[PDB]
């Protein structure tokens, strides 16, 4: 799951997700919460970050469950 | 203009291979087209649709000529619960011999194909019976395209 | 030649700073303008280059960090030790290790999680390890 | 009590969450920069709101018939 | 003798510019130039930010509407 | 019957993203904003936040509980 | 109006082991540009094609490839050691080409009697929709 | 019979004889 | 079971049309370019200033949409096929209890029903599913192919050809031969489209090779 | 042999040698002026030697991972095959991502603390001046080797 | 006018755009309708790479300098080769 | 060591080499190129240089490295 | 002293700190009330 998270991070990019904000920034300012630190999509490098840790850390985890649960059973 | 794309000016002095993957890209946006007019917007879709059902015609004459050339249709209508469809047949010169006799079914005598679009058995519904049936069934269709 | 010359008390220890968040980078010191400030508090947090611009400064800077993950890595041993001594099957691994599987690690059972303590043998019970502790303590004769 | 029961045990729940959340932004809204107060949360203050969302469902019933729980077409800026 | 133009200061203001960032909100005039020539007189000072970390421009005169 | 059902259901999803690609190059090129002054389809330009939020409201409630009910049997 | 251009001597070029970034085919068949400096020391700086080559006293002269590749030094020698420069653009056949300051002064400050070509006198929220402008020549910012 | 015939032309030549004509067409020049 | 995937169907519908409908409204314009009618329907970006705008187009709404269908429509040609697949074999249960939960899912169908297709080919032996489990692999072939496209952008790839522009253009016997059209990287838009295009056709050859081999390998 | 290597470099007393003058004798014809000034660059600059440092001990916690499953070290470990899996795979990770920090902090000297004017060095001029035969020559074999392994 | 930039009359003339083109396309010229009374101006647009930071620094309420990407030529495309 | 060896050593000698290929690009790279002259000014890690000449997505240093990961999952 | 406390009020060490207090108390209520699958009282 984790693995697969990371994809949406990589593939797309900031400025469809700033936007989307956007609109749910506005629904908060009709009931008053709005926030102050105002609402922002994580800056292009962050996109890239957050997405390959993600990726690396659902494929390295899928390994070890693999291994781990595989070996013990067998010896 | 000048060269290809012949609709795109903009798209021709670009010397580098950006021209070539993007005169096949714009190939079919009329709007954007240099020097359109909206008479010449409708009457190259109009001519471009006879194009799209000369495809469908002649895609579908294609089906009713090999499984009619190739195909299990008169032997299959008799037993329809075990006889497999046959697509077509298989001709590739790559095949070595154990594959030659794997991929020989359905009652044939090379290697051929089952089909799963389930054309063999619209076809015994609608009436068709022999063989005989299929191949006016495809010139008239190859007709229609013309 | 090679000496020892030091300094006396360079950063006075107190609370303060850690009351004002970001005072290291003067750009994120002035307060959380958008949710980017609070992503740009961690990015920059290490960066001692950025902080400064002397090799003096992020030398000791560098230099006391390093204490601190050499301090973590002992209490990470800590642990290690402590839970082979009270929550472990060592001594009784001790006796067969050939078909006794090592387990340093046990669950309080709350939600029926304690199906996770395997039947790893030894009278005991708990999740089998991997780390391979146990060869290293037998290698020194513990 | 199979979902019913516990749907409105959440739904009192959730908006307990909701409505003093509500409280403490516009409390604080009026300050000279409502960005500190959130990062550094004034605990004194969130002390004497915490409570004021046993009462939700009747505080909220009330300001939607006085119409304050919503606005109009002020929206950004202010 | 021609009196001042525009607001004069810290008159709260509703923005009208349709393309701005704060359109629909509310700023503080901190000065009205008062060359005629000038194209956008009222300088507007907000309490948001917008995408560049701007919180100041210029404005025209009849894109704001002057609310009291 | 897998071969044919599968079939028209990615035909089908291909076909209506379309519909809605096509949607948007109509408010590009050939849409008017006069002459089609406060009709049905300038409103829906109008409080398009009313209908991006919501829609963003019902992904997310199905979103966590059908995911969660789900990891709760997993 | 007192703008007579530079008119592009054959000075001599700096030290340099030479790179493979230098001048390719493109040369020889569309362009390429060349940038003449003096200096009053003999220094060593960094070329934009990697590795450093040092400028010797007086008229330099360097030939490069692209002009964002003449500017980017051009703003290195008028920040780092405060020097004038210029560019040109050089022809197959060999007509060279007066370009960088255009004037005799940078395009940073105002002069007298430089041309507006390409404005447009209104805001940017007021240009015609895309319905405007269909089975024409014009876009919208035109 | 046929099909040995009709194979590699449309797998072989026809190809050949298509990327042949395409490629003058498209680096033409006028 | 039929209870909890009809949601995950539902919560596709929701998302995808949320993509969409969220790029034709804002088509015209939003505050983060109130101007994007000025530029198309399809347009790269408009550049790292104002915080970044990558993926801002209308046509990149259409872009993040496909993926919703095609992983949409994977839920229900999923559903479809389980549960048929169980009801032909006459073993209903085996679905009533093992889609409440994922394992059973990935262990039940995936893994299980797959048995008989990569056994198409082995050291030992080939069989008429061969051509379907070559086609499988070939799935997934392309399907990694398309990541390339999506994950690295086009700036790297471009700095790459220079250098091989460079070397072409030095090495004797070669450089006797000269491109008529100068070689540059895809363009950003179509590093998308054509990562797209590997996307889409390795996602439905892998799973049109399973939904047929798996089926017609016990017809039943 | 560690304890006698200790004893090398001069500090104090007469004896020892001079780390600078060790990098300012190896100088050769192709290469020009040899390691002369590399012993400035890597001493006023911590992603210099944090870069170096990386490099070295990835590349050593592979090594340990080798010849930990070949000659077993540890009494019954080599029947615990439960170790021995995660152990070799354990410092293969490790190993992995230490080199690739190396990559980072190298690329981060080059932009922050090179400086061609002060810290002048040749052989890190003379890489930088052919880095397009560089690139493209390591570009041809892993096209060479992807055609003919994959 | 292989790209075309375009500079509105919102422009205070601040002289941030001219001093972050990489290719020396805008230039300054007087004007009347500002406190600093000069106005931004784009006419070398062949050599313009695209490279938006020309109008990553003009500081107004949208922009006053824009630019829209047309066909490429040999220099709007950066080629060395 | 037979020849289903082989082969996978040669698969190693190959993800190694490319994924020395990525860092070493990098390395060198990180202050200028032919694409863009002055890319040391642009710091360690900048997301691009607008989408000008063609596209300058993922030029910096930092990207490399950023592309390296996988292909230190990979091999 | 006012320091230490305004630290401790800044959001990450709130959160630990409530967070903590939410697990202890959803942990002790599954501990006396176990399984808990349905709300058997009216
Ligand atoms: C026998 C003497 C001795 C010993 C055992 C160590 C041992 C160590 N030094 Mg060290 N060091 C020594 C003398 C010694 N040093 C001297 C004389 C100097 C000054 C020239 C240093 C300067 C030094 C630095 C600057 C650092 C170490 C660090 C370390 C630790 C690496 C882990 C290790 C505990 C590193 C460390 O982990 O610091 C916490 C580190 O960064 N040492
Ligand atoms: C949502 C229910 C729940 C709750 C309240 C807890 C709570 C706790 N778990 Mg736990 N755990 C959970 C689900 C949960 N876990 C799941 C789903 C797994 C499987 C991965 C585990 C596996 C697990 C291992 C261990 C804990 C441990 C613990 C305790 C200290 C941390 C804490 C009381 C530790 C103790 O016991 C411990 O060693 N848990
Ligand atoms: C006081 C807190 C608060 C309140 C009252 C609301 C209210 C609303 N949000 Mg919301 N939101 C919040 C915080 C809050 N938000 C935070 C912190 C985030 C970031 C994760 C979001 C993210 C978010 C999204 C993405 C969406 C909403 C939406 C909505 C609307 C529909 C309700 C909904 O879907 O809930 C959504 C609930 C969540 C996303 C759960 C996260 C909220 C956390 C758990 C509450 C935080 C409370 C606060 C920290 C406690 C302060 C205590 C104080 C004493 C210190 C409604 C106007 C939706 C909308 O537009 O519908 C019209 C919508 O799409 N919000
Ligand atoms: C019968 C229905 C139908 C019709 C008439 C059209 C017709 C058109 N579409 Mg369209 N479209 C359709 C179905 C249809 N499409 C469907 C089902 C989808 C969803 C997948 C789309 C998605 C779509 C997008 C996203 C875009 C179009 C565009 C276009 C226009 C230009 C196409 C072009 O030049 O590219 C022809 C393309 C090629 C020759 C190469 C494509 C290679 C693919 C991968 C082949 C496989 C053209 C008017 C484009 C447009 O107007 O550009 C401004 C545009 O941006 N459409
Ligand atoms: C594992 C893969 C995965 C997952 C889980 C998601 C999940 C989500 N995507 Mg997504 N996406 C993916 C792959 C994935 N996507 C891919 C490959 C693409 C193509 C690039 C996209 C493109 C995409 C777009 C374009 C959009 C989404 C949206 C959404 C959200 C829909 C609302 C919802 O159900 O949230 C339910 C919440 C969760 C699933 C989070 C569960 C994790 C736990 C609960 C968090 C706390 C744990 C501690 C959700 C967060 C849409 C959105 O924002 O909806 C409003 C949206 O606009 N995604
Ligand atoms: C002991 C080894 C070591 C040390 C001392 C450092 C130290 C540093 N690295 Mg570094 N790095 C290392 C290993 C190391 N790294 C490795 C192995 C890699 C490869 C994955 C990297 C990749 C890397 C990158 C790509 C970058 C750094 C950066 C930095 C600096 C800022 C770090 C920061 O603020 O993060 C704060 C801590 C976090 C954000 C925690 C992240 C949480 C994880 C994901 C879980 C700092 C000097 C940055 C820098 O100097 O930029 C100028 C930078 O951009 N490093
Ligand atoms: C399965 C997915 C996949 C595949 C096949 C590739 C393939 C490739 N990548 Mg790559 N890449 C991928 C995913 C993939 N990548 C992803 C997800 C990322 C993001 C991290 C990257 C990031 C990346 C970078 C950063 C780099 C590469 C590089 C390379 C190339 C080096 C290998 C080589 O020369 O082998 C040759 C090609 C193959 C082995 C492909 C299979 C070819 C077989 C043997 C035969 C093909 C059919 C044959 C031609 C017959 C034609 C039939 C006719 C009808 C046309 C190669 C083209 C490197 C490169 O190009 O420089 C050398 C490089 O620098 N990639
Ligand atoms: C075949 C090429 C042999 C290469 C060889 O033996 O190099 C030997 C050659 C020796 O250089 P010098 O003897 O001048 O350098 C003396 C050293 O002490 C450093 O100054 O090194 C080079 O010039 C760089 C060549 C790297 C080539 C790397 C190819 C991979
Ligand atoms: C109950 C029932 C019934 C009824 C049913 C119904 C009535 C249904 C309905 C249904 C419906 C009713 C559906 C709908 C759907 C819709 C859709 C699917 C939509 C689409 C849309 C679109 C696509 C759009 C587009 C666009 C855009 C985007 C923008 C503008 C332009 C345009 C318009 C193009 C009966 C009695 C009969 C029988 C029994 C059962
Ligand atoms: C009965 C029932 C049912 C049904 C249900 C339904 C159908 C519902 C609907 C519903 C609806 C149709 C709703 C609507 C709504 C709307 C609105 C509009 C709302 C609003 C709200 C609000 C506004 C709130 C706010 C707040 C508060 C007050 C608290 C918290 C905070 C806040 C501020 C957020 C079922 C079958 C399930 C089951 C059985 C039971
Ligand atoms: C989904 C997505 C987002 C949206 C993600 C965002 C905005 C951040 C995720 C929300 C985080 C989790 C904020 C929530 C935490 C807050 C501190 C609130 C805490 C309250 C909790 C205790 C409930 C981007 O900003 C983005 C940017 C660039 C490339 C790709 C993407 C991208 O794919
Ligand atoms: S895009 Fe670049 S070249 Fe063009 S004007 Fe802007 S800064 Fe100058
Ligand atoms: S990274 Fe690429 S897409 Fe994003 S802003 Fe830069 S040029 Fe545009």
């Amino acid at each position: 799951f984790v693995w697969a998270f990371s994809l949406m991070f990589l593939f797309s990019g900031r400025g469809y997700w700033q936007e989307l904000i956007e609109s749910i920034v506005w629904a908060h300012n009709k009931l008053k919460v709005a926030p102050a630190t105002q609402p922002r999509a994580l800056s292009i490098i962050q996109g890239r970050a957050v997405g390959v840790t993600h990726y690396l850390l659902g494929g390295i985890a899928t390994t070890w469950a693999f291994f781990l649960a595989r070996i013990i059973a067998v010896g | 203009e000048l060269r290809f794309p012949r609709f795109s000016q903009g798209l021709a002095q670009d010397p580098t291979t950006r021209r070539i993957w993007f005169g096949i890209a714009t190939a079919h946006d009329f709007e954007s087209h240099d020097d359109i007019t909206e008479e010449r917007l409708y009457q190259n879709i109009f001519a471009s649709h006879f194009g799209q059902l000369a495809i469908i015609f002649l895609w579908t004459s294609g089906n009713l000529f090999h499984v009619a050339w190739q195909g299990n249709f008169e032997s299959w209508i008799q037993d329809p619960l075990h006889v497999r469809p046959i697509a077509h047949a298989i001709w590739d010169p790559h095949f070595g011999q154990p594959a030659v006799e794997a991929f020989t079914r359905g009652g044939a005598a090379g290697p051929v194909n089952i089909a799963y679009s389930g054309v063999y058995q619209w076809w015994y519904t609608i009436g068709l019976r022999t063989n005989e049936d299929l191949y006016t069934g495809a010139l008239f269709l190859l007709f229609l395209s013309t | 030649e090679v000496k020892i010359v030091v300094d006396r008390d360079p950063v006075k220890t107190s609370f303060e700073e850690w009351a004002r968040p970001g005072h290291f980078s003067r750009t994120l010191a002035k307060g959380p303008d958008t949710t980017t400030w609070i992503w740009n508090l961690h990015a920059d947090a290490h960066d001692f280059d950025s902080h400064t611009g002397d090799l003096e400064e992020i030398s000791r800077k560098v230099f006391s960090a390093h204490f601190g993950q050499l301090s973590i890595i002992f209490l990470w041993l800590s642990g290690m030790y402590f839970h082979g001594a009270r929550f472990s099957n060592y001594e009784a691994w001790l006796s067969d290790p050939t078909h006794i599987g090592p387990s340093a690690q046990v669950v309080w059972p709350i939600v029926g999680q304690e199906i996770l303590n395997g039947d790893v043998g030894g009278g005991f019970r708990g999740i089998q390890i991997t780390s391979g502790f146990f060869q290293l303590w037998r290698a020194s004769g513990i | 009590g199979e979902f019913i029961t516990p749907g409105v045990l959440f739904l009192y729940i959730a908006g307990w969450i909701g409505w003093v959340g509500r409280s403490y932004l516009i409390a604080v809204s009026g300050e000279k920069k409502p960005a500190m107060r959130e990062i550094i949360i004034d605990v004194e203050l969130a002390a004497r709101i915490i409570p004021r969302g046993f009462i939700w469902p009747v505080a909220a019933y009330r300001e939607l018939i006085n119409g304050d729980l919503v606005v109009d077409d002020a929206d950004i800026g202010y | 003798k021609p009196p001042p133009r525009g607001p004069k200061r810290g008159t709260k203001v509703k923005i009208l510019r349709r393309e701005s960032y704060w359109y629909n909100g509310t700023g503080s005039v901190v000065t009205v130039d008062q060359d005629p020539n000038t194209r956008y007189p009222v300088v507007v000072r907000f309490a948001k930010v917008n995408y560049a970390g701007v919180s100041t421009n210029n404005y025209a005169l009849d894109e704001i509407k002057e609310v009291a | 019957q897998a071969a044919l059902y599968t079939h028209h259901q990615y035909i089908a999803g291909f076909i209506m993203t379309g519909a809605f690609a096509h949607g948007a190059i109509f408010f590009i090129r050939d849409y008017n904003p006069e002459q089609n002054e406060d009709n049905v389809l300038a409103r829906m330009l109008d409080h398009k936040e009313a209908i991006i939020s919501h829609l963003s409201w019902a992904s997310l409630f199905l979103g966590f509980h059908t995911l969660g009910l789900y990891v709760h049997n997993d | 109006g007192f703008v007579p251009p530079q008119l592009d001597p054959s000075t001599p070029s700096p030290i340099f082991g030479g790179s493979t970034g230098g001048l390719l085919r493109k040369a020889q068949v569309e362009e390429f540009y060349v940038i003449t400096w003096t200096s009053p020391k003999e220094q060593v700086f960094e070329m934009p094609t990697g590795g450093a080559a040092i400028m010797r006293e007086g008229p330099n002269l360097l030939k490069l490839a692209r002009k964002e590749q003449c500017l980017a030094l051009g703003n290195r020698l008028r920040s780092k050691y405060k020097i004038a420069y210029q560019f040109y653009r050089v022809f197959p056949n060999g007509e060279v080409q007066y370009l960088h300051p255009k004037d005799g002064v940078y395009p940073e400050k105002v002069n007298a009697g430089r041309q507006g070509v390409g404005q447009n006198f209104r805001s940017i929220g007021k240009n015609v929709s895309p319905i405007e402008v269909k089975f024409t020549g014009k876009n919208s910012f035109d | 019979n046929l099909p040995s015939i009709f194979v590699p032309l449309v797998g072989l030549v026809f190809p050949a004889i298509a990327m042949t004509s395409l490629f003058l067409y498209v680096q033409k020049k006028k | 079971g039929d209870f909890l995937v009809h949601h995950a169907i539902a919560l596709g519908l929701h998302t995808t049309t949320l993509i969409l409908v969220k790029g034709a409204l804002d088509a015209r314009g939003s505050k983060l370019m109130p101007d994007k009618k000025d530029f198309g329907y399809s347009f790269p970006c408009d550049g790292p200033g104002r915080g970044g705008t990558c993926d801002i187009s209308a046509w990149d709404a259409f872009y993040l949409a496909v993926f919703w269908m095609l992983n949409t429509i994977g839920w229900v040609t999923f559903y479809w096929h389980w549960k048929h697949i169980t009801l032909w074999q006459g073993n209903v249960s085996q679905f009533n209890e093992s889609s409440t939960y994922l394992m059973g899912w990935l262990r039940d169908y995936l893994w299980l029903n797959s048995s008989q297709l990569i056994n198409g080919y082995n050291p030992f032996g080939m069989n008429s599913l061969s051509v379907w489990a070559w086609m499988f692999l070939f799935g997934h072939l392309v399907w990694a192919t398309g990541f390339m496209f999506l994950i690295s952008w086009r700036g790297y790839w471009q700095e790459l050809i220079e250098t091989l522009a460079w070397a072409h253009e030095r090495t004797p016997l070669a450089n006797l031969i000269r491109w008529r059209d100068k070689p540059v990287a895809l363009s950003i838009v179509q590093a998308r489209l054509v990562g797209l295009a590997h996307f889409s056709v390795g996602y439905i050859f892998t799973y049109a090779a399973f939904l047929i081999a798996s089926t017609s390998g016990k017809f039943g | 042999l560690f304890l006698i290597a200790g004893h090398m470099y001069r500090t104090n007393w007469g004896i020892g040698h001079g780390l600078k003058d060790i990098l300012e004798a190896h100088k050769g014809p192709f290469t020009g002026q040899g390691h002369k000034g590399l012993y400035e660059i890597l001493t006023t600059s911590w992603h210099a030697q944090l870069s170096l440092n990386l490099a070295m001990l990835g590349s050593t916690t592979i090594v340990v991972a080798h010849h930990m499953y070949s000659m077993p070290p540890y009494p019954y470990l080599a029947t615990d095959y439960g170790t021995q899996l995660s152990l070799f795979t354990h410092h293969m990770w490790i190993g992995g991502f230490l080199i690739v920090g190396a990559a980072a902090h190298a690329a981060i000297f080059m932009v922050r603390d090179y400086d061609p004017t002060t810290r002048y060095n040749d052989l890190l001029d003379r890489v930088l001046r052919h880095r397009d035969a560089i690139i493209s020559h390591l570009n041809w074999v892993c096209i060479f080797l992807g055609f003919h392994s994959f | 006018m292989s790209h075309s930039v375009k500079i509105y009359d919102t422009c205070i003339g601040c002289t941030q755009c001219v001093r972050a083109c990489p290719t020396d396309v805008l230039e300054m010229i007087p004007w009347d309708g500002c406190k600093a009374k000069q106005i931004a101006s784009a006419p070398r647009t062949e050599d313009c790479v695209g490279c938006k930071r020309c109008e990553s620094a003009c500081p107004t309420d949208f922009l006053s300098v824009r630019v829209y990407l047309g066909p490429e030529t040999t220099r709007s495309m950066a080629l060395s080769y | 060591l037979g020849t289903a060896d082989f082969l996978v050593h040669h698969i190693h000698a190959f993800t190694i080499h490319v994924t020395v290929l990525i860092l070493l690009k990098g390395v060198l790279f990180a202050r200028s190129s032919r694409l863009i002259p002055d890319k040391a000014n642009l710091g360690f890690r900048f997301p691009c240089d607008g989408p000008g000449r063609g596209g300058t997505c993922q030029v910096s240093a930092w990207d490399h490295v950023f592309l390296g990961l996988f292909w230190m999952y990979n091999a | 002293m006012r320091d230490i406390k305004t630290y401790l009020s800044v959001a990450p060490v709130l959160s630990t700190l409530w967070f903590g207090a939410l697990a202890g108390l959803l942990i002790e209520i599954n501990r006396l009330f176990p399984d808990a699958l349905s709300f058997p009282f009216f």
